[PDB]
């Protein structure tokens, strides 16, 4: 009979920064044993200041983008001004929670930019619980990825080593080994890596190639 | 005098007055000018201040990145066709993901307007909107009216004393293809200083332009940008 | 075709709702300015009675703990826009975690109010004085029962309405402080009301950008009388 | 998932770890499980993340309405049984809902515990977790009506702390808040592994 | 699971519950009432589910007050027994059936004291002595031996003791106290607890 | 079953010029007794009676709803009702839950208001009715009472050995069920009086 | 002119229709109450039996939960249905909310639901004011009104009915700053208020008093004639 | 003027269909209730007798209602029919509830409160119906009441009907008892009530109607007296005028 769930893998990742936010994820598009697309990146430019990065099933992932790009723009002319970071994260609780039984089978993760300058990065689950954290990595290849930012980022488990806060230019080659080890030992990930930078001047973004089997 | 009293009562003379003084109301509200190149299109309306030190209401509104619309008349009908016109806007992009044909969007407001002008239990609107937009074939200027009826046209002024400002727009509407901003701006405002008494001059704090362009998303400059657009005026032949 | 809020004049109008302004006169006096430190407000009680309660007799109510209100006009009409204004301000907090702006709080109100004949009743009979500080810094609007919504720097309605407004045209400027612009009120106060002028025939109401708290002045009020 | 919460003479004493699991994968370990509702309220966080979360957000928004139309701050039994009523009606569709209510009345303290299967009941001690059965016998040994301010944070500290040892799905850090008769204070938050140095030494 | 008893005597009745709210190994509390004073001299006695029980029951407890305040006389017993029937029937065939049993205590000045049973199928009945819960199995017939229409209201708490000490030895829950009531012409009053050293 | 989850017996017999009914006392759970004063039969007017079986919910529940559409019968028409009248009226208030019946199998029985004409007949759960000259029951030991009445029914009986007939009957088949019994009670009418008796019966 | 509608407005803005169900607020029975430190009291007049009916049917003092009490004036087929509603509606306060009603509480319902039954056309609002007196709210002792536009409002004494002018300007320069303690005095203060009656019969008063812990007590015609009796007495004094 | 619907109000402030409705019984029947100790009657008036009638019913101004309840009635007869298939609709709603019978005083506020809502919801006529009550309950006994139009009621001892008959309340006061109420006592009292308001001369049997409630072994019958028995209580009345001419 008619099944209405499917999985569609994808892999998610986030760092706040002190005042910058980056946000990663890969291209890769797959169902079953097959591959539909090596081009297809996670990454969604709300705001000028707001990236979001939608996993799992790909038809919750494509309306529910849309649903949020459409509540922003019903935000800016009842109220003069864009949303926030902290915003958005209580809009969406709100939205995901409104189809608590028959929920979306979409994990979201939010970073970017507060009212201060400073980095944010809001995880949440499919049906709308939040918190603020300092980076979450979210897909398929979940498990793969936080034992290691909490030894490098967190510095867990560590002696007599100093808590230097990250730089910009070595939070981007943490970002660039992390995926280079998961796409080897996970067959979700791969073919390329999106990642996009959310800074005080704008959203930059950069293309790194992986392994394409 | 009995057959003035609902829109359903036709006339002996074949003429339905409840329409005929929804257009009395367009001529309260101020005056506002819109026109159009090949390129850019652009209105400029006038503001009204209620006291002496109170803001001045607005008159230019956006409502999508390639539709901005002007107002003359009601305050209640204004902001009612405003949340009709912001919904529909937004289903194209949920549904179709394109933006609206501009022409086809007034046709959806023409069809919302004819049901309070026939069905007793509803005034009709007492509204004046003027309408600049972005289809794929270039600019657009429309006005409508309280009888429901959208008129295309390349240069137009509604409101309080606004004959004087068709005169100007009428013998000028052969340089308006050409030219570009830094003139078809104050092509327009100056349209707008015959519909005033001939002792006060035009402001920075009365006035609002709005403009959308082929390249350039609607933009609504007042009271701080309006300077580089008065600066380099003439005064009255007074 | 004067008894109808669905019938049009030959000249504009209504007809109906320029009643409604009428019922605005009969009302009591209120004066809020707009102060760079702050925004200020006074109301005149008019009590009756002696056995008459005097806190039961609301004119300013707290809209939100950084929003305030003043009212004329009836009464009984006034405590349906009262009612989902706060609703409306705790609408927004639920599902945005912050405060609603002053000026997006009466775009919900007139939302309502221009709903009289346009469903599918009667116009109101109040305005309505709304300040508050938000991001924006202090703000001072105001309404109408036609849904006509805009922003004053100072504002007097009610009873004695153009009277108060001459004179409070003349004294007023940019550079004002709070604590001279609370003094230059009731100088009008006692200018345009019949009886003196003491501790009981008025009340007070404030709000300043870090004390967001106290829309209200309980008995301080005695020092700024006795000191006029 | 442990949360407890105790009444005394001077107010009551709210603990809960900060691990939140997904299968047996954790998700993170600074889940704060005590929901600060009105600076004279507080809410707990057992068994459901967003069911939680929601209808306590929903029942801060209802508070405050209270208080502006009747210029009176609600008591903890109206707020319990407001609480009780909306879960009720969405019984058996199958939600998770554990939490407890807190926060000093006219009457004094208060002390509610609302269930998603509709229990509402008063009490002076509770214990609310996966590892909440570990959590009654170290506190009812040491419990009293008259124990002192001091004793009492160090009893909440040391019955969490027994909880997460033998329970896998407990750890994190120990939250600590005090309800004071105006209001609740953050006391402290202390990690875990901090304390095995201190209590085993 | 919990306990109810219902001895009935010529001018009395003697109810008794238990005090236990336990979490399916824990006892969270140990002092619960499940004694709902619907009027005067009507007492109501509910046992259930976990929400079942305080939703419906003051359902019925806020509505024969509504009959008090409004025609300024008090509902007879049999009419107030009758008309809690009524709700469980009418609300059985539907989504929200309500998984209750109850017992009603309630003293008329025409017709003497009289006790109800009820199930939760919504069956009357009119019982010299009733009880409910799992413990209602070891204890009627203790009950149904020493029982006589003709009894004093001290040997009823004389036979309730004798009635309870058994609970105590071969059921294998804990319940240690009960709270007793007792109703007449003057009203309901409260008697003592009723606690037990084990060993 | 459903049916089987209080137990019950009704029967009703006709006679020469009278009629009788009988039905037993025991109300309880699935094999746990409550009370022994469990009313199964109702006066519905004069010389003329109604008897239900089945859940004990529903016998309390559409004796009740029966009574309620009798009254305001009674109100609009001066006259009392006739018995097929409300073999009519009981089949239209089963049938309007086709899908969520009743738990239940009236038994009727009575006499004409005008001449002395007995009538008996008995209804399933969905409203069937069938009427006979001789007897109906129902019931959980519904073939246990078929056993008795078979052998024991003559056709015109005095009141005297009427009653002695489904005295019989009722005993020796109601000892044979296990969830129906504690007490029997028979009512017997006639055109003069009402007789109502009970009897001698096991209480085990 | 212009009135024959409850939508319309006047051209100096007036609603007459609703001013006019005040109007008949006037041919009321006069009913008075105060507060005082412990025991609230309120009183009614103009009882005129008719030698042939029964007295307990035209009850116009009524309880609507434990600890609140009511008094009206108007006609009395538009008291009945609101007294029966607003019995509903602190009886369910209680369900939805454990606590007990404040006073305060249940005179918004009646204020809101007069509020909404003026707005829509073809619905006659009510020609009803009421007395709510309730020493309720956690021992404080209050007393509100009504209104037939709907508006609650809070007095410390007050007066209704046919003659209600009279009674208000005599409370004002009786009413004492100095709190009525010894509250047979404070009940003395209602009857030498009712005395200003219309005819002053003197066995036409119907006293109901309220200690605030208890039930209603409803007056006898013995013990509010002893009442009567000391009011004489102290009416000695003046030669 | 102020005739339109039922709102609005008048100004000085009254109600003026209300007041059209409460004076159209007048021009109606005759029905009058009595004192009694263990007892109650009532007495209605046989309008329009004309000689090619039937009454197959017997009964047309009383028709019993609960079980030991009955009214009698007055007004527009279009109005009076759905009044008593209501009335009688409640009673049987209140004894399905509970299992008891309607406490005669709260059956017919549930009556006032139905007869009061046509007084302010737009647009319909009030009732134009008036009648009275008899009954008996456990907490009062034997009881009267009064309805009117506009949803107002009253207990009674004795009462009537206004235009037609209202004199006949005077009557009822110069002639009152109290205490000595037995049955006999009332009858006798009726048939004297009837001869001055009806104005037709020596009081036909066909023209007038007499019911009766007592209790008797707790059943409560309720008796609609035969004609047989209306000619000697009449004989009886017409003795007595011969007799009070003595002291003549």
């Amino acid at each position: 009979r008619f099944s209405p769930y499917v999985f569609n893998g994808g892999t998610i990742l986030a760092i706040a920064g002190e005042d910058f936010a980056i946000v990663a994820s890969d291209t890769r598009l797959s169902e079953g044993f097959s591959i539909h697309t090596r081009d297809s990146p996670k990454c969604y430019k709300l705001t000028d200041k707001t990236v979001i990065g939608c996993s799992g099933f790909h038809g919750d992932c494509l309306t529910l983008t849309k649903i949020i790009e459409a509540r922003l723009k019903m935000y800016k002319h009842s109220n003069n001004k864009a949303m926030t970071t902290g915003a958005i994260a209580a809009m969406l609780s709100t939205i995901l929670y409104s189809r608590r039984f028959f929920p979306y089978y979409v994990y979201n993760i939010i970073g970017g930019l507060d009212e201060e300058g400073k980095g944010a990065v809001y995880s949440f689950d499919p049906v709308g619980s939040y918190q603020r954290d300092s980076f979450k990595a979210g897909g398929s290849a979940s498990a793969m990825l936080q034992p290691l930012l909490d030894n490098q980022v967190g510095f867990k488990n560590m002696q007599n080593v100093e808590h230097v806060p990250l730089s910009l230019d070595r939070a981007m080659r943490l970002v660039k080994d992390v995926f280079i080890s998961a796409a080897e030992r996970d067959v979700y990930t791969g073919d390329a890596l999106r990642i996009c930078i959310v800074t005080k001047e704008g959203i930059r973004e950069e293309t790194v190639s992986l392994r394409k089997d | 005098n009995q057959y003035d009293n609902d829109v359903t009562v036709w006339s002996p003379q074949g003429r339905i007055h409840q329409i005929e003084y929804a257009m009395e109301a367009v001529k309260q509200g101020s005056a506002t000018v819109g026109l159009k190149s090949k390129t850019h299109a652009v209105l400029v309306a006038l503001k009204r201040a209620q006291s002496e030190l109170a803001a001045h209401q607005k008159k230019i509104l956006h409502v999508d990145n390639h539709i901005g619309i002007s107002i003359a008349g009601l305050t209640a009908d204004a902001r009612l066709l405003c949340n009709f016109m912001r919904q529909e806007c937004l289903d194209s992009r949920f549904v179709f993901d394109r933006p609206l044909p501009v022409s086809r969007l007034v046709s959806l407001i023409g069809s919302k307007t004819q049901i309070p002008t026939q069905r007793y239990g509803r005034r009709p609107y007492g509204v004046g909107l003027l309408i600049a937009g972005y289809d794929d074939m270039g600019p657009h200027i429309f006005q409508t009216c309280p009888s429901a009826n959208y008129f295309d046209c390349r240069a137009m002024s509604i409101g309080a004393r606004s004959q004087s400002a068709r005169t100007y727009l009428e013998r000028h509407m052969s340089e308006f293809m050409e030219c570009n901003l830094n003139e078809l701006v104050k092509h327009g405002l100056r349209a707008l200083r015959e519909t005033l008494p001939a002792e006060q001059d035009l402001t920075t704090k009365n006035v609002s332009i709005g403009i959308v362009g082929k390249d350039l998303e609607f933009t609504i400059y007042d009271d701080d940008d309006v300077s580089p657009f008065l600066e380099g005026l003439e005064e009255r032949p007074q | 075709y004067d008894r109808g809020v669905n019938t049009f004049s030959p000249e504009g109008r209504l007809f109906q709702v320029e009643y409604a302004i009428e019922a605005i006169k009969l009302g009591s006096t209120a004066i809020g300015i707009q102060t760079s430190e702050g925004v200020c407000l006074a109301v005149e009680k008019r009590i009756t009675s002696p056995l008459m309660e005097p806190s039961s007799i609301e004119k300013i109510v707290e809209i939100d703990a950084h929003i305030g209100c003043a009212m004329s006009g009836l009464i009984a009409d006034a405590k349906t826009l009262i009612d989902k204004a706060r609703v409306e301000t705790q609408n927004h907090w639920f599902t945005y975690n912050e405060t609603m702006t002053v000026e997006s709080v009466t775009q919900a109100v007139s939302n309502l109010a221009l709903q009289f004949g346009e469903e599918d009743s009667r116009p109101f009979g109040v305005a309505l004085l709304f300040g508050g500080v938000d991001e924006k810094g202090p703000q001072l609007f105001h309404m109408d029962p036609s849904g006509t919504f805009v922003q004053c720097d100072a504002r007097a309605i009610g009873s004695a309405s153009e009277g108060a407004q001459s004179s409070l045209q003349e004294v007023y400027h940019k550079s004002m402080t709070l604590k001279e612009a609370i003094k230059s009120s009731l100088i009008i106060l006692k200018q345009v009301m019949e009886e003196k002028l003491n501790a009981t025939n008025i009340e007070l109401a404030t709000v300043q950008p870090g004390q967001n708290f106290h829309m209200f002045t309980k008995e301080e009020l005695e020092e700024v009388i006795k000191d006029i | 998932t442990t949360t407890l919460a105790f009444k005394f003479r001077h107010g009551v004493i709210v603990a809960a770890d900060s691990r939140a699991t997904a299968g047996a994968y954790i998700a993170s370990q600074t889940v704060k499980k005590v929901i600060e509702i009105n600076p004279y309220l507080l809410g707990t966080m057992a068994g459901g993340a967003a069911d939680c979360s929601f209808w306590e957000r929903l029942l801060a928004r209802q508070c405050r309405i209270y208080e502006l139309r009747n210029k009176e701050r609600i008591s903890v039994a109206a707020a319990s049984k407001l609480l009780a009523n909306m879960v009720y009606q969405y019984k058996g569709m199958g939600l998770s809902m554990g939490t407890m209510i807190c926060g000093w009345d006219k009457r004094g303290p208060g002390l509610y515990y609302v269930d998603s299967e509709g229990n509402r009941i008063s009490g002076a001690t509770f214990s609310v977790g996966s590892g909440s059965v570990y959590a009654y016998g170290v506190m009812d040994r040491g419990y009293s009506y008259d124990l002192e301010v001091e004793q009492a944070y160090d009893l909440a500290r040391r019955a969490i702390y027994q909880a997460t040892y033998r329970d896998a799905y407990s750890g994190g850090a120990v939250n600590l808040y005090h309800v004071r008769e105006d209001g609740w204070i953050r006391v402290s938050s202390d990690n875990v592994a901090d304390l095995h140095e201190k209590y085993s030494g | 699971m919990e306990y109810l008893i219902g001895i009935q005597g010529p001018d009395y009745v003697l109810v008794a519950s238990d005090r236990v709210a336990a979490s399916n190994i824990v006892q969270m509390k140990d002092d619960h009432d499940k004694m709902f004073k619907m009027s005067e001299k009507i007492l109501l006695l509910c046992v259930g589910e976990a929400g079942d029980t305080v939703q419906f029951a003051e359902y019925i407890q806020k509505n024969v007050q509504l009959y008090k305040m409004r025609n300024g006389y008090e509902l007879s017993p049999t009419a107030a027994a009758n008309f809690t029937r009524r709700n469980l029937a009418d609300c059985l065939r539907s989504r929200t059936p309500y998984h209750v049993n109850l017992l009603l205590a309630g003293y008329d000045e025409h017709e003497g004291p009289a006790l109800y049973y009820m199930d939760y199928l919504a069956a009357l009945a009119k019982a010299p002595f009733a009880a409910h819960g799992y413990g209602a199995f070891l204890t009627l017939s203790i009950l149904d031996r020493y029982y006589t229409p003709t009894i004093s209201r001290e040997r009823a708490v004389e036979l309730l003791r004798k009635c309870l000490e058994e609970l105590q030895k071969r059921f294998i829950l804990n319940l240690p106290t009960f709270s007793v009531r007792i109703i007449d012409k003057n009203g309901i009053h409260d008697l003592d607890n009723i606690s037990f050293p084990k060993q | 079953s459903i049916m089987s989850y209080n137990g019950g017996a009704v029967m009703a017999m006709k006679g020469k010029n009278c009629v009788a009914i009988a039905a037993d006392r025991r109300f309880g759970i699935q094999a746990q007794m409550v009370t022994t004063d469990f009313q199964k039969i109702f006066p519905m007017g004069d010389r003329l009676y109604i008897g239900l079986a089945g859940l004990a919910t529903d016998v309390q529940t559409v004796a009740q709803r029966l009574k309620f559409r009798l009254n305001l019968y009674e109100l609009k028409e001066g006259r009392q009702i006739k018995p097929y009248t409300l073999m009519s009226m009981v089949a239209n208030l089963l049938y309007e839950k086709r899908f969520g019946p009743y738990y239940t199998e009236p038994v009727i029985a009575g006499l004409d208001p005008k001449t002395f004409k007995p009538f008996i007949c008995s209804l399933d759960l969905i409203g069937c009715p069938m009427v006979t000259d001789d007897f109906v029951v129902s019931g959980t030991c519904a073939e246990q009472m078929y056993g008795m009445c078979e052998s024991l029914w003559e056709p015109n009986m005095d009141p005297d050995h009427l009653f002695e007939t489904i005295s019989q009957a009722m005993l020796n088949a109601v000892d044979r069920d296990a969830v129906s019994g504690m007490g029997v009670i028979v009512h017997i009418i006639e055109k003069d009086k009402i007789t109502t008796r009970t009897l001698k019966a096991r209480m085990d | 002119s212009y009135d024959r509608a409850i939508t319309v407005f006047s051209p100096d803005g007036h609603l007459f229709q609703v001013e006019y169900a005040q109007e008949a607020v006037k041919k009321g029975s006069t009913a008075v109450g105060v507060r005082g430190r412990d025991i609230v009291v309120l009183g009614v007049e103009k009882k005129s039996v008719a030698k042939l009916q029964d007295e307990r049917t035209v009850r116009k003092i009524c309880a609507l939960d434990d600890n609140v009490c009511m008094a009206f004036a108007g006609l009395t087929a538009d008291a009945r249905i609101v007294i029966n509603r607003a019995r509903v509606e602190c009886q369910s306060h209680r369900l939805t909310v454990e606590d007990p009603v404040t006073v305060e509480y249940i005179t918004r319902y009646i204020a809101s639901l007069k509020q909404r039954y003026t707005q829509s056309n073809g619905r006659r609002p009510f020609g009803i004011s009421a007395l709510i007196v309730g020493f309720d709210f956690d021992g404080t002792p209050r007393l509100y009104q009504t209104d037939p536009s709907g508006t609650y409002h809070a007095w410390k004494a007050n007066a209704i009915g046919r003659g209600a002018k009279s009674v208000r300007e005599f409370l004002e320069k009786n009413y004492t700053d100095e709190a009525i303690e010894t509250d047979d005095l404070t009940i003395k203060l209602v009857i030498k208020a009712l005395l200003e009656v219309v005819q002053s019969g003197g066995k036409n008063i119907e006293l109901a008093v309220m200690r605030r812990d208890q039930s209603l007590k409803i007056l006898n015609p013995e013990e509010i004639e002893k009442y009567v009796a000391e009011i004489e007495k102290e009416k000695e004094e003046n030669e | 003027r102020y005739d339109s619907r039922t709102t609005i109000f008048s100004p000085e402030g009254r109600l003026y269909q209300v007041e059209y409705a409460m004076e159209a019984i007048g021009h109606a029947g005759t029905c009058l209730g009595i004192l009694a100790n263990d007892g109650v009657l009532l007495a209605a008036e046989r309008r329009n007798i004309h000689k090619l009638l039937d009454e197959v019913f017997f009964s047309e101004k009383i028709y019993k209602l609960n079980e030991d309840m009955a009214c009698s009635v007055a007004g527009i007869t279009s109005d009076a029919n759905v009044l008593t298939n209501e009335l009688r609709l409640i009673a049987q709603r209140y004894l399905l509830q509970y299992q008891e019978p309607i406490p005669c005083e709260q059956l017919v506020t549930a009556l006032c409160d139905i007869k009061q809502a046509y007084t302010q919801f737009g647009g319909k006529r009030p009732f134009g119906v008036s009648l009275l009550y008899i009954g008996w309950d456990k907490h009062y006994g034997f009881q009267l009441y009064q309805s009117d139009p506009s949803g107002n009621y009253g207990g009674w001892k004795a009462t009537c009907i206004g235009n037609n008959s209202a004199a006949a309340v005077s009557m009822l006061k110069q002639d009152y008892k109290e205490g000595e109420m037995t049955l006999k006592s009332a009858l006798a009292l009726a048939i004297k009530v009837l001869n001055k308001t009806m104005d037709v001369s020596k009081l036909s049997a066909e023209k007038v109607e007499i019911a009766t409630l007592t209790r008797e072994n707790g059943k409560t019958v309720i008796r609609v007296l035969k004609q047989k028995e209306v000619e000697q209580l009449i004989k009886k009345h017409e003795e007595e005028e011969a007799k009070a001419e003595r002291e003549k």
